[PDB]
């Protein structure tokens, strides 16, 4: 009833997801709703603008994808799979899609601005994370795979890039291009090299077990500052994912190494988070015997650190890069590929 | 150090997803 509390809100989460799965969002904006800012991402997988919504004066991220550039990419069923988990799912740790849209040449999605920029450009600025900083976010990943998991997603690129430090210090994970609803096994070559476990790199049927994986990666980097397999190329990282084989910084706790050492497990068997008790192995370790779960959900556990505010609309935690035009071709481009998106 | 080969390394800015 510690673990069957959590049954009852996973047993109602899955009920209002299946609503929005079954019936999915749809055409809930326009562009020119929208005063266009700033590019804060770009990327082979589209581009992610600052706009403003002009009726209410917010501020949000605006993903915009070349509908004939992701037929190119083969990832039409990927981008179908993204807008429709992302228009379905609600959980704290999550970034929340506002609106949805298309026109003759683009696909839209407006999600919640989060000014306080990714986990990666203040753990690469700081170097490391504490073991307790380290701790916290972990403890959030934990809680949003639990419920992804159960509702029989995988998430597949967990990465400090792919996580956003919102105004009260907490995660957001964003980007939900390779996620996928999936009973059993699958098969696609996606992620990013250093989070890939060894059976995706190996061309192996593979599950949910990959996330878990891919947990220990992270944390690993948070808290040593650097990840477990580099290299300078992806085929250098591989080999050393696949070898058995990994070392840890001396200032690593026995507790924080013993978790590690059964995250990193390339025996499916024998990895936490895969095993009959499931999640409860990870959560009930030693390194998490402080953590109270609760807590961490309601957001009333105080943040490790929390990004400097500058107003909304600010962009100093991002990058900068070269503006590029909406171009919206008078002829509509790839309709049937994207119809219900 | 660990440390120093890391930062002397190709793969410390933002990382890439893959695919086929």
């Amino acid at each position: 009833s510690e673990q069957e509390s959590v049954k009852e809100f996973l047993a109602k989460a899955k009920e209002d997801f299946l609503k929005k799965w079954e019936n999915p969002a749809q055409n809930t904006a326009h562009l020119d709703q929208f005063e266009r800012i700033k590019t804060i991402g770009t990327g082979s997988f589209g581009r992610v603008m600052l706009v403003k919504h002009m009726e209410t004066g917010n501020h949000y991220a605006m993903k915009i994808l070349d509908k004939q550039k992701v037929v190119k990419l083969k990832q039409i069923e990927h981008t179908l799979n993204e807008k429709r988990i992302l228009q379905a799912v609600n959980f704290p740790f999550l970034v929340k899609l506002e609106f949805s849209f298309k026109d003759n040449s683009n696909l839209y999605m407006v999600m919640e601005y989060m000014p306080g920029g990714d986990m990666f450009s203040h753990l690469r600025r700081i170097g490391r994370f504490s073991e307790p900083h380290a701790r916290f976010y972990a403890a959030q990943i934990v809680l949003t795979f639990e419920y992804l998991h159960s509702l029989d997603l995988i998430y597949r690129d967990l990465k400090p890039e792919n996580l956003l430090i919102d105004q009260q210090g907490y995660i957001k994970v964003a980007d939900f291009g390779f996620a996928k609803r999936v009973k059993g096994r699958t098969w696609t070559l996606c992620g990013t090299p250093e989070y890939l476990a060894p059976e995706i790199i190996l061309s192996k049927g593979y599950n949910k077990a990959v996330d878990w994986w891919a947990l220990g990666v992270l944390i690993y980097e948070m808290a040593a500052g650097y990840p477990p397999f580099f290299a300078d190329q992806p085929i250098q990282i591989y080999e050393k994912i696949v070898s058995g084989k990994v070392r840890f910084p001396s200032h690593f706790s026995s507790d924080l190494k013993d978790l590690l050492r059964n995250l990193l497990q390339v025996d499916l068997t024998k990895r936490f988070g895969n095993l009959k008790n499931g999640v409860n192995d990870i959560k009930n370790h030693k390194w998490f015997a402080t953590t109270d779960w609760i807590a961490i959900y309601q957001r009333k556990v105080e943040a490790p650190f929390i990004p400097k505010f500058k107003g909304p609309g600010d962009t100093s935690n991002f990058d900068d890069y070269e503006e590029e035009e909406i171009r919206v071709s008078i002829n509509e481009k790839c309709g049937k590929e994207f119809s219900e998106f | 150090t660990t440390y120093a080969d890391f930062i002397a390394s190709g793969r410390t800015g933002r990382r890439n997803a893959i695919h086929d």
